[PDB]
Parts: structure tokens; sequence; C-alpha cells
């Protein structure tokens, strides 16, 4: 049906502006819907920011006290958010969401885009392989991992074997310290399959245009 | 502004049992045309919120009929007739009748399952990281229930508290378990100074911790 997708810069300096785009497919933005911006803060906190509806009429939350502009480009089937004078309190996940004007039905949200408001520098991660100790490889399953350390801002993407290894994976929320994040992921496989079937963690950090594909090598002779 | 108050804050439900959560609005949500702009949404871990109920009592497009909204005026209820593991996540209410539109604070649905001890795995610093000057030791405590757990690190048998950072997953709908990662970060020089590294997990499934260790420079 209708599908929405947010895009725009993930890192904004304090006192500047965030600018996001929502691209709508499967429906014309000039029909039936209100096109909303909503953001989410830690702690399950959602804030309605405003809409532009199918006829170009807008509305926004008074909480955003003259900082917000919601606009559209019908030739592109897109609508837009500008939020000026940002501070670290505007760090949030930003969603676009269409709801029908008539009844609030058919709510359809984008995937969300994290926007970090910070003066800290973009930094590419180091990706380190976590190979199991020898003593831990003699059972029926074995666990391997990857440590993605020292990057900024979020997010990174991490997959195993280009996404073909998805079961038995745990990817943990990143932890922030000194303006750099660290994330880990584990993968568990049947021990007799390793090292015969190799295992590689694939990490991408779009903010720094960096990718790392780290094959996990066993400890011991390789 | 309209305040949307959800209760309970959290609920833990066995698969196949009903669930019921409440949303109370500070102002009536009926409008001048007979519509009540009250929606319920579910946000699964890692996803956006998604539609469930709208118009107070109506199933939204594509939503399983196990979800029912009831109520009127200021008091609303969402019921799940029989919970499934993929129902876990945070449920929100939302009102569209009074500007500015507002959301409830969320109710987190947890799936209750039998206790499960964690699977514990410890990993030395990579040779690549050791060329850097830093050294991280990682421990995974995976697929346990319930969610409370403790990890203790030891270096050469002495407890180490500085330099530990933990991260926890949300509940997994595949098996209704939790996992945790603990990382001990040292300088390379202090890592190379010491010999044995231990992660101890203590979980209500046992009185005795689960202990994983290695010696630096042994495979």
């Amino acid at each position: 049906r209708v599908q929405l997708q947010q895009s725009g810069p993930g890192l904004v300096k304090p006192s500047q502006s965030l600018s996001l785009t929502c691209t709508v497919t499967g429906y014309s933005i000039t029909s039936d819907f209100a096109w909303n911006w909503i953001r989410q803060f830690p702690g399950n906190k959602l804030e309605w920011m405003g809409y532009i509806n199918y006829s170009g009429f807008t509305s926004h939350n008074p909480s955003l006290k003259s900082r917000i502009s919601i606009t559209r480009d019908t030739s592109k089937n897109q609508f837009f958010l500008q939020l000026n004078s940002v501070t670290t309190e505007d760090t949030a996940t930003y969603y676009c969401a269409g709801l029908l004007w008539y009844d609030g039905g058919a709510g359809s949200w984008g995937q969300g885009t994290l926007v970090t408001v910070s003066a800290a520098k973009t930094t590419a991660p180091s990706v380190y392989p976590l190979a199991p100790v020898c003593g831990d490889t003699t059972g029926s399953s074995v666990t391997l991992g990857c440590l993605v350390k020292g990057y900024f801002p979020e997010p990174v993407t991490l997959t195993w074997n280009s996404g073909s290894l998805s079961s038995g994976v745990h990817t943990f929320p990143a932890v922030l310290q000194s303006d750099l994040y660290t994330l880990s992921s584990s993968v568990t496989v049947t021990s007799s399959t390793w090292p015969s079937q190799s295992i590689t963690c694939n990490v991408a950090h779009p903010a720094s245009s960096t990718k790392v594909d780290k094959k996990i090598e066993p400890r011991g002779p390789t | 502004d309209v305040v949307m108050t959800q209760s309970p804050k959290t609920i833990s439900v066995t698969i196949g049992q009903p669930a019921s959560i409440s949303c109370k609005s500070s102002q009536r949500l009926l409008n001048s045309n007979g519509k009540t702009f009250l929606n319920w949404l579910l946000q699964r871990p890692g996803q956006s919120p998604k539609r469930l109920i709208y118009l107070g009592t109506k199933l939204d497009s594509g939503v399983p009929d196990r979800f029912t909204g009831s109520g009127s005026g200021t008091d609303f209820t969402l019921k799940i007739s029989r919970v499934e593991a993929e129902d876990l996540g945070v449920y929100y209410c939302w009102q569209g009748t009074h500007f500015p539109y507002t959301f409830g604070g969320g109710t987190k649905l947890e799936i209750k399952r039998a206790d499960a001890a964690p699977t514990v795995s410890i990993f030395p610093p990579s040779s690549e990281q050791l060329t850097s000057g830093g050294a991280s030791v990682v421990c995974f405590l995976n697929n346990f229930y319930p969610k409370d757990i403790n990890v203790k690190w030891k270096i050469d048998g002495s407890e180490r508290q500085n330099g530990v950072l933990n991260s926890w997953t949300d509940q997994d709908s595949k098996d209704s378990t939790y996992s945790m990662s603990s990382t001990l970060t040292l300088t390379k020089d202090e890592y190379e100074r010491h010999n044995s590294y231990t992660c101890e997990a203590t979980h209500k499934t046992s009185t005795s911790p689960i202990v994983k260790s290695f010696n630096r420079n042994e495979c």
C-alpha cells in the first residue's frame, strides 16, 4: 500500500537545523492523508510534531515554538521537516507517518531516522573479531562475535555472512562513552560446522562511508 | 494539552492467556461528528510503531482480529484475546481529537516463560585491537529468563569494577528470552600485565554463578 521512507542528515550541530525528507510511494500525497512528523525520545516517549495534509494545510505542536516548518513537493511526492535552533534535547528518532484525514486510519510510518545533535566528530569504527577460546569449542554449539568500537554517530549496520546467517544472532545496543560508541554482536552455530563454514561479520557505518568485512579466524593455527 | 495515562506500566503474560491494558484521557475524545479519534499502536523491538485500533473500537487495516478496543468518553481498553510471542513490545494509545495530538506513555508487554540459565561465553582481545593500545574483553550471557542477571569480572582472581560497560537486548519473540553483553576495557599494557580473565554470571536459575575464564596467551 502506501509506504514512507525518511532520509536526511543523521548528525546536526547545535544551533543549526535538522532537515528531513519523507518519500511516499504507493499513494499520492495530494490525496486523503495527513502527513505527520513524530519523534521518539528514550523511555517510550513519543511527541507529535505536526502535519501537512493532502491539500497543503499544516499544523504543528506549540511545544516547537516557531522552530518547525513542514512543507511538500508534489512533483516529487515528498514532504519535509525543518527544525531550527536545535539543541541536544532534539536528539531523537524522527518518523514520518501518514494517517487518513477522515478517521485517523491506515496509519503508515517510515522506518525512522536517528538524528543526533552534537558537535562531536564523525569517526569510523574499528571492527574486531571475537574468536572463541579453544576450551569453549569442544561442545555441540560454538559462539563467535564481533566488536565494533570507536564510532560516531549512530547507526551502524551489522550482518553475518552477508545476512545469510541470521539465526542464533544477538546484536546488542551500542554504548556511548566519550562521544564514541561501541557495539557487540554474537552468533552461535553448531560447533562441527566451524571452522569449515566460515563466519564473517559485515559492518557498515554510512556516516563515514566505511565498510568492514571481518572473517572470524580461530585461535590456534589458521 | 490532553494527558493520556496508560496502565499498567508493564504486563507479563503467558502465551495463550489474555491481556488487557487501559488508557485514560484527561478530556473526552468524542468529536462533533460522532467520531472518537483514539488509536492503539504497537511498537515491536527495533521497529516503528504500527497501527492496531482506530476510531476507538475499530480494527485497523491488516491487524489480527485478536486485538479489540473498547470504551468511550475518557476511558479506553485494549484487549488481546490470546497472547502470542510476537505481540511483545510497547503498546501506545494516541488521541487525534484535541490539538496538540498526544500519545500515552506506553505499556510494555513481556512474555512470561519458564526460567532459562544463560549461555556464557568469554572472548579475549583480538590481536588487531592489541596493536592499538587498547584491550577489550567481552562476555556474552545469552538466552536467559527472567531478565534480571548479574555479571562480575575478575582479573587474576580479583574483582574488577572500573571499565565495565553492559548492554541488554529487548526480549526475543523467537524464544521469549533476554541476552546481555558485558565488555571490560583495559589499556593494552594492563591487559598484557595480567594473566587470567574471568566472567561470572549470577542468575536466579542457580545459586552458583556460571564462570567462564581464559588465560592470556593460551588458546
